[PDB]
DNA sequence: GCATCCGTGAGTCCAGG
């Protein structure tokens, strides 16, 4: 059930040489195994939270 | 830093407060400059917090970083159930599950 | 913790006699609509709509106030069942 | 564990003095740590406690309110007719078993004060407010360590 | 259905720290840096 | 030895970024301020937001148009981080109108602009549009307070309408310093600068009053005290 | 989208010139903590009071020293001094100085002060010293009018050569502490409860105490109004 | 007196598929 698709990472008349990236699938970014965010974090305790 | 010095702030009446909490943690040489210091922290990859609620600094430095954290597929919104009465079972009559 | 319950361990000799002192009472008043409750005007279990206060409805909550005041005779054997259910449809109908 | 515990500092390294003048003197001068052992006169006592005296908890965490010490400072204060040497955390924590249970006395007897709150402390801390005050205050209590312990352990970085 | 992060839902790591949202608060709770800046989550030292 | 008013400066830079510093304030009082100021300002601050996206041949938020790039979805991403300022207070609600297409990368300027109504980023990149391919939206854009997510607010113009995030607040950083400062012979006083950036849909400076009034009138409530009737 | 709220009830409940709650109900989410940080500041820094700053007894050389014909020490006296409440009741009085003499077997009271004009020991039961057979206390206390809390090292003021200077106590409140609970409005979630609890000495009020308290900050709003 | 062969048992709840 997660969504599975694919968006074009290259406008009109790029010339792309031979493996360049032409599609960003799932959870893809520019080519990187994208499975997440990188979020900004503080390592401390917090009011039981 | 170096941002901050030139956009013309000294370091903050809290950082100094920090500052010296974290040189009775042995955190920082004492005696150095607050920016010597500071940088000090940095390096150890902590840095000054204010409570956003209060206005107030962490009592000490505090570790913060940018990290890859992901989603995971065990979503809330798929287990949480809950049934009054529901239908039963042909030989025994107790619910389904 | 339930409001006075080191009290109310201490009134019996063994917690689930409370217990089914406490069940029992409830359903009575459940049963005669809290018309024979032992608790006086300003003793009544409020709680807080939206309008206003309003009688406390969980009849659990009126029994263990009713056993705190005193004014119950909880024991095994006092008095013929239905002896006591027509006398207590006598007094407080339903 | 954090506000009652009490700092341990190097600086003084158990100076000899005959007034506490010379040694609150001697503190100004940068040559002694205020929680640092020192020995004024034959008696072997800290900068703080000299420095710093309080005549109820209240003053103590108004000092601790306005920057004078922190929770963790050995100090004086004057707490139930006697003139303790402890630290304004330890201080606080009792004030909270003591709210928390609506008793002073019983409070003060039921706590260590001259320990840091830990997991043995805190056990030994409910068993005997169950057994001394009944498990409604003792519900009560437990709210109130846990609401501070949070709180504490939020701010204390 | 497009699934915003709500209260319950799981976060984890390459590095086995997981664990559950447990309290979206607003931006001006959040521990901020001096330049205002304020941290996206707040992890619990206390696993590591 | 009681204190007295301070001195105001205000360094503003454009639309944008504003400091605002203050001295002197006694002792402690730098944060007093500041930090309400700061928590009132990241929330509570009014200002505008994309509320409502209709595109035509357009049924529901996960389409995708031929002869563009973006997906629906990437296409609401963008529209949020438009900034859109009414000049008129009276005003509500615009909607409004943007007609595209051929070989072009429409961008927030293409808009068919209103009167009383003004793109605070017309560089903003929408979408790429390809030969042939065309584009017609109508966003609708509110007023409103903070952050109200699509799930709630609901808003459809039409029947193929897509509700949007609205991130309305305007302010998009508060910093407070306080720094040391003395005035005669008093040490340890408090000078407050406070740094505001916003997206130039209300100034740092028309922020910062807003902040003010909203804390004003909240010591406001305080004035007509009521029995407790626990008793 | 479109919000309709409404403003707050003001909740009150003092107990006598010593205690009193607060409770302002409800607040737009996180509004509870925006008013309580503050006036908590400010009820604890600069609500205006009086403190013991200074103290001289007769042939007492400094702090630790001992007082022979009486039991308490220095220290302690200096203590039982701190917690005097005396109240100015003319807002043109700004210091004074107060003397006590008394010797033989006796316990004195802070009624033993000689009265002034404009001056009010608000709580005069409260112990200072018990002297015996031929225990003497001559003593002079200065008694300022300021907000906060001062070291007795940080003012270092001195009326002679051996007048001890006193940790200064001038905030009439002993505590402020503030709690803020969710709370919830009909449909409206996340409301804010706040709930204020302000210990005072008597010479003010905790009523009069936050009155005040909000009075500052209101008069601190008006200084962004003129560069 | 010993091996020897037999059968019988081997944690809870939850999701999918
Ligand atoms: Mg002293
Ligand atoms: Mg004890
Ligand atoms: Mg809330």
């Amino acid at each position: 059930g997660t969504a599975l698709d694919q968006r074009p990472r290259v406008v009109v008349g790029q010339r792309v040489r031979k493996g360049d990236l032409l599609a960003d699938g799932p959870a893809s970014e520019n080519g990187f195994l994208a499975l997440g965010q990188n979020v900004l974090v503080a390592i401390m305790p917090f009011d039981g939270y | 830093f170096g941002k901050r010095k030139g956009e013309g702030f000294g370091v903050d009446k809290r950082e100094v407060e920090v500052l010296r909490r974290a040189e009775k943690l042995g955190l920082v040489t004492p005696g150095k400059t607050p920016e010597e210091q500071l940088k000090e922290l940095f390096l150890q990859g902590k840095v000054v917090l204010y409570d956003g609620r209060t206005g107030e600094p962490i009592e000490g430095p505090i570790v913060v970083g940018q990290m890859f954290i992901m989603k995971l597929y065990h979503m809330v919104e798929d287990k949480m159930h809950a049934r009054s009465t529901g239908p039963y079972s042909l030989i025994t009559q107790q619910p389904l599950g | 913790a339930e409001p006075g319950i080191d009290k109310l361990f201490g009134m019996v000799d063994s917690k689930y006699r409370l217990t089914v002192v406490v069940a029992k009472r409830a359903q009575q008043l459940l049963r005669h609509g809290f018309k024979n409750t032992v608790l006086e005007p300003e003793e009544r279990p409020k709680m807080q709509t939206l309008e206003g206060l309003f009688d406390d409805p969980n009849a659990v909550t009126w029994a263990m106030k009713e056993l705190l005041t005193g004014r119950l005779v909880f024991g095994e054997n006092l008095v013929p069942e239905d002896r006591l259910q027509k006398e207590m449809e006598r007094l407080y109908p339903v | 564990y954090y506000i009652t515990q009490v700092r341990k500092e190097k600086k003084g390294a158990g100076l000899e003095f005959a007034t506490p003048e010379e040694a609150l003197a001697a503190h100004e001068r940068g040559e002694v740590a205020l929680n640092a052992p020192i020995k004024v006169a034959g008696r072997e006592t800290s900068v703080g406690r000299l420095k710093y005296v309080f005549a109820n908890p209240d003053e103590a965490l108004l000092a601790v309110a306005h920057g004078i010490v922190d929770l963790q400072d050995v100090v004086t204060v004057r707490y139930m007719g006697k003139r303790l040497e402890t630290s304004p955390g330890r201080i606080l924590f009792a004030r909270i078993v003591a709210e928390a249970v609506e008793d002073e006395k019983v409070a003060w007897e039921l706590i260590q004060l001259d320990v840091p709150q830990e997991k043995n402390s805190l056990k030994d801390l409910v068993y005997q407010a169950f057994l001394r005050l009944g498990m409604e205050k003792t519900a009560r209590l437990l709210d109130a360590l846990k609401y501070y312990g949070f709180t504490f352990s939020t701010t204390s970085g | 259905q497009k699934r915003k992060l709500q209260v319950g839902d799981k976060l984890a790591n390459r590095h086995g720290n997981k664990g559950v949202v447990a309290k979206i608060l607003p931006v001006e709770d959040m521990p901020h840096l001096p330049d205002g800046t304020p941290v996206d989550v707040i992890l619990n030292p206390l696993g590591v | 030895s009681k204190l007295k008013a301070p001195v105001f400066t205000v360094r503003t830079q454009g639309r944008e970024y504003g400091e605002f510093v203050l001295e002197p304030l006694e002792r402690g009082f730098g944060v007093t301020l500041g930090n309400p100021l700061r928590r009132i300002l990241l929330s509570s601050i009014p200002g505008t937001a994309v509320t409502s996206v209709y595109i035509e041949d357009v049924l529901h938020e996960f389409s995708t148009i031929p002869g563009v790039k973006e997906d629906v979805v990437e296409i609401i991403l963008n529209l949020k981080e438009l900034v859109v300022r009414f000049l008129n207070p009276s005003l509500q609600t615009v909607t409004l109108l943007l007609k595209a297409e051929g070989p072009k990368e429409v961008k927030a300027r293409d808009f068919l602009p209103v009167a009383d109504v003004e793109i605070m980023n017309p560089d903003l990149h929408i979408a790429t549009l390809e030969e042939g391919g065309r584009l017609n939206m109508e966003v609708r854009v509110d007023r409103g307070v903070g952050y109200v997510p699509a799930e709630k607010h609901g808003i459809k113009d039409r029947i193929n309408a897509i509700p949007v995030d609205a991130v309305f607040s305007p302010v998009r950083r508060v910093a407070f310093q306080v720094e040391d400062t003395r005035l005669g012979q008093r040490t340890d006083l408090d000078k407050l600068t406070l740094r505001i950036w916003t997206d130039g849909s209300v100034t740092p400076l028309e922020a910062l009053n807003q902040a003010v009034e909203i804390l004003r009138e909240h010591l406001t409530y305080f004035s007509n005290p009521q029995a407790a009737a626990v008793a």
